[PDB]
């Protein structure tokens, strides 16, 4: 899917990662 | 200008700032508040890690806006 | 210049890379240390897939940055 943005930092990362590149949180809860 | 930083532990950083000031001018001015070296500092606005040597206008960073502080280990 | 790679697996390899080194030499590296095909190798840095083609220069990946690899695909050109 699309590029997602952090919960917690906003960082917007690949659609193949789970957790976020800058800090290590999962995409959903 | 007034911007607002928040660490990963939900608290917030005011700053006094202008849009030409650089974004290592920014964690300098972090160091002051939180003492964290700007060399354990990653920024982020708006989906993006701010360079060290772009200004706050480079970013469109206005008056008002929130950066989010993330640590780092320092690179060697 | 070591970077870091996060493998499959959740461990991460060290790579001594040339500062510009290509992104296909990389991915032959990541082959050579960890066994993944390069066909098979999606790398991604700061939120964008690394291409062939292009350097570690390209994307301003520097000493000690991390990327992360993932299975190609389902992107995935
Ligand atoms: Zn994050």
């Amino acid at each position: 899917g699309a590029p997602w943005n952090c919960d917690s930092c906003t960082f917007l990362n690949h659609p193949a990662l789970n957790r976020c590149e800058q800090c290590e949180m999962p995409r959903y809860t | 200008m007034q911007i607002f930083v928040k660490t990963l532990t939900g608290k917030t950083i005011t700053l006094e700032v202008e849009p030409s000031d650089t974004i290592e001018n920014v964690k300098a001015k972090i160091q002051d508040k939180e003492g964290i070296p700007p060399d354990q500092q990653r920024l982020i606005f708006a989906g993006k890690q701010l360079e060290d040597g772009r200004t706050l206008s480079d970013y469109n960073i206005q008056r008002e806006s929130t950066l989010h502080l993330v640590l780092r280990l320092r690179g060697g």
